[PDB]
RNA sequence: AAUCCUGCUCAGUACGAGAGGAACCGCAGGUUCAGACAUUUGGUGUAUGUGCUUGGCUGAGGAGCCAAUGGGGCGAAGCU
RNA sequence: AACUGCGAAUGGCUCAUUAAAUCAGUUAUGGUUCCUUUGGUCGCUCGCCACUUGGAUAACUGUGGUAAUUCUAGA
RNA sequence: GGUGACCACGGGUGACGGGGAAUCAGGGUUCGAUUCCGGAGAGGGAGCCUGAGAAACGGCUACCACAUCCAAGGAAGGCAGCA
RNA sequence: CGUCGCUACUACCGAUUGGAUGGUUUAGUGAGGCCCUCGGAUCGGCCCCGCCGGGGUGCCCUGGCGGAGCGCUG
């Protein structure tokens, strides 16, 4: 396969992005990052291609008020491709997923990160275009 | 691959039809054998190999692998003089056609089963050759000697057998 | 030895260099430093940026055709004989241009006969 | 790579497969409507001038004079620029139309001969094929023969001849106009 | 003073009626930690390095200065 | 087959919008435009081809590109 | 300055307008999307070429809402026309 | 006749900066179109003016090959 190297984190808990699928929800609230062990005080962190728990603040109501899995697909701090690309997004954003990683929308506005494209093949096929 | 002319030009005939049932037990190469005659013979099916044929019609069926429902499929072709002269039944010219009935394999799903056996009228039996006889080969071939179906044996796997046991000639 | 990109600037970025930035709307851009990055950021054209390959080309710094006349053949005609035909003698010229007069004088006999 | 080399002179032109880029640097980062020498091709195309007269793209789009980009850019389509026909009078259309800068990005190199070499490439450089028919003006057919006035003008005009095997060849000549 | 996990192959295999469903070798990576380092990206920045600019001041221009670092843009080396 | 000229702005459907708006009557446009039809006007001006001037461009023949379109380039 | 209890202004309409239809002492009251005339529109706006005539949509261009093929580079949409 | 007790329905007030679906807008961003001011990638024509062919007789008729004039122009 070829699992995803290192990337700078960027987005810890707290973090506001927004939701680029078609869903309704308008921004999601990343209340915790999957598969991150953790340490004292060190807040979890995630960067693209990261699975993600999150409530959305603002959208339809029958969003807003349940923990949701997401998937972040751009982020706006600069990470290393391994090829020496420093590349970075305009601004942060994710898809609502489930557990399986089917994308709950069916269309992604906006570009996907490469790492994301490739660790996650349906999202990758509603992606417009990848960065 | 022809045109439903021919293909009512071959159903008018009665003697030359064989609505049979493929029965195995579980996970024993029901599915690959059905796609693999639909490859070769059909009336209009194809040799398609993207994994499972029009057998699994359902998105489900596909995604999880396991055969649900019943799909019937026709196969028309033809064979040599000298080897219709092995058929002693009723034999009417050179085109012969072949009502497969692929039914599920688990016990849960025998109703579906003694569906197809009131349909069918001749049986494939499919048997692992590593495995032997499980249960549900057992039983459904109760079914079908119940409901009075001809059944004719066939052993699968025999690559397993020969390569993933070794087995020498005298045990195999 | 990867693609040559090009920044905003005009320079040649080399791998290992530069930084990427990638907007929403699918438009991929590269800058050769902060400063780059920082101008393009702060939508300051190129330009009016005295030392940008964009300014030096637009500024001007450090700054036929042919009417042939071929003569093919025709089909239909020989080529040897296309050019003989519109070469020919100008004797043969007004030759023919005195038959045609008499040709043209004996078709008003047989119009006058058949008139008549 | 796929070439068509066109001769004005003889016409028949024909294509030549290339997959040496090492040989496609002289055409690399040219530009179109200009002359460059196509000696880097071989020997035998040594003394040999061409001009860029057009291209296709790799997705097929047809490359048009006048864009100054390696690349396709979406341009509005009126009566009679480039790469467009109107269905309609006045009907205007925006399609993608592929620069004229060339370069490794391509499918289809139409390339002009504008100097004949020493060593004739056969094919393309013999074997002259006609005019495909012959001038309908007056004044056309009067300037080609210098008929001065009036040389027998009206039997003057080629006759083509038509012949098939399963028919009685004939010939007929053209109407004279003007 | 190293620590642990995930994915691929094994394998939809052994096992099991079925549902489900592993492991050894190997491969690709990560978590936590540790020891360094500045090629790259980022941060700093009083090189008070170079432009811009507010008020005042040297008669004006030029060049400059003061406002406890005047403010701001970009910024070498170094440190990180 | 194609260029050119004309038609495609008529007809058909539907009543969402629209409350002095549309629309109905009446009137004006001496405050404007108007292909088409018809009737006027077309030697009314003093001004080395006129037995007639130029370059192409279609359609057409060949080279094609594209997975693809009533897509199109080169000669 | 202009318009307003002689109802301006605003809101609503399940309002296209009329010629007209129903009911019928007389007076009136409901209904007119519906084959005639006028108007508006072509999924929502907007802006345009051609053309005397179009802000045309079984013309174009852009956004938006939908949605088709795709080899993932791309192309192509408008049945409130007859079915 | 009314209160209180129970049962169904119908509305009312009600914290919740409640929520949803239309419309009309301030501001900002603003695609595209058109107009204007530029822009001149190319395509021609005049000045061929290097050649050959040449002409009433190198004093060319120019059929053409072809450097070019590298100016004047649409
Ligand atoms: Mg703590
Ligand atoms: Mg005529
Ligand atoms: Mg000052
Ligand atoms: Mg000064
Ligand atoms: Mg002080
Ligand atoms: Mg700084
Ligand atoms: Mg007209
Ligand atoms: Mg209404
Ligand atoms: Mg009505
Ligand atoms: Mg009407
Ligand atoms: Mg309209
Ligand atoms: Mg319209």
């Amino acid at each position: 396969s070829g699992a995803k190297f290192r990337i700078s984190l960027g987005l810890p808990v707290g973090a506001v992005i927004n939701c680029a699928d078609n869903t309704g929800a308008k921004n999601l609230y990343i209340i915790s990052v999957k598969g991150i062990k953790g340490r004292l005080n060190r807040l979890p962190a995630a960067g693209v291609g990261d699975m993600v728990m999150a409530t959305v603040k603002k959208g339809k109501p029958e969003l807003r008020k349940k923990v949701h899995p997401a998937v972040v697909i751009r982020q706006r701090k600069s990470y290393r491709r391994k090829d020496g690309v420093f590349l970075y997004f305009e601004d942060n954003a994710g898809v609502i997923v489930n557990n399986k990683g089917e994308m709950k929308g069916s269309a992604i506005t906006g570009p996907v990160a490469k790492e994301c494209a490739d660790l996650w093949p349906r999202i990758a096929s509603n992606a417009g275009s990848i960065a | 691959n022809f045109t439903v002319d021919q293909i009512r030009a071959i159903m008018d005939k009665k003697a030359n039809i064989r609505n049979m049932s493929v029965i195995a037990h579980v996970d024993h190469g029901k599915s690959t054998l059905t796609d693999s005659l639909v490859c070769k013979a059909g009336i209009i099916a194809s040799a398609r190999a993207g994994e499972t044929r029009f057998t699994d019609t359902r998105k489900d069926e596909q995604e999880r692998c396991i055969t649900i429902k019943s799909t019937a499929i026709s196969l028309f072709y033809e064979l040599s003089e000298n080897d219709l002269n092995f058929i002693k039944q009723s034999k009417d010219g050179a085109g012969f056609l072949i009502n497969l009935i692929d039914s599920p394999g688990h016990v849960d799903f025998s109703s579906e089963v003694t569906a197809a056996l009131r349909v069918t009228d001749g049986a494939l039996v499919v048997v692992d050759c590593v495995s032997g006889v499980c249960v549900q080969t057992e039983t459904v071939l109760r079914q079908a000697i119940a409901e009075r179906i001809k059944p004719v044996l066939m052993m699968n796997k025999m690559d397993r057998a020969l390569l993933e046991l070794q087995l020498e000639p005298e045990e195999l | 030895m990867k693609v040559e990109l090009c920044s905003f600037s005009g320079y040649k970025i080399y791998p290992g260099h530069g930084r990427r930035y990638a907007r929403t709307d699918g438009k991929v851009f590269q800058f050769l430093n902060a400063k780059c990055e920082s101008a393009f950021l702060s939508k300051r054209n190129p330009r009016q940026i005295n030392w940008t390959v964009l300014y030096r080309r637009k500024h001007k710094k450090g700054q036929t055709r042919r009417a042939v006349k071929f003569q093919r053949a025709i089909t239909g005609a020989s080529l040897a004989d296309i050019m003989a035909k519109r070469n020919q003698k100008p004797e043969v010229r007004k030759a023919q241009r005195e038959q045609a007069i008499r040709a043209a004088k004996e078709a008003k006999k047989a119009k006058q006969a058949s008139k008549k | 790579m796929k070439l068509n080399i066109s001769f004005p002179a003889t016409g028949c032109q024909k294509l030549i497969e290339v997959d040496d880029e090492r040989k496609l640097r002289t055409f690399y980062e040219k530009r179109m409507a200009t002359e460059v020498a196509a000696d880097a091709l071989g020997e035998e195309w040594k003394g040999y001038v061409v001009r860029i007269s057009g291209g296709n793209d790799k997705q097929g789009f047809p490359m048009k004079q006048g864009v100054l980009t390696h690349g396709r850019v979406r341009l509005l389509l009126s009566k009679g620029h480039s790469c467009y026909r109107p269905r309609r009078t006045g009907e205007r259309k925006r399609k993608s139309v592929r620069g004229c800068i060339v370069d490794a990005n391509l499918s289809v190199l139409n390339l002009v001969i504008v100097k004949k070499g020493e060593k004739d490439i056969p094919g393309l450089t013999d074997t002259t094929v006609p005019r495909r028919l012959g001038p309908k003006r007056a004044s056309r057919i009067r300037k080609l023969f210098n008929l001065s006035k009036e040389d027998d003008v009206r039997q003057y005009v080629v006759r083509k001849p038509l012949n098939k095997e399963g028919k009685k060849p004939r010939t007929k000549a053209p109407k004279i106009q003007r």
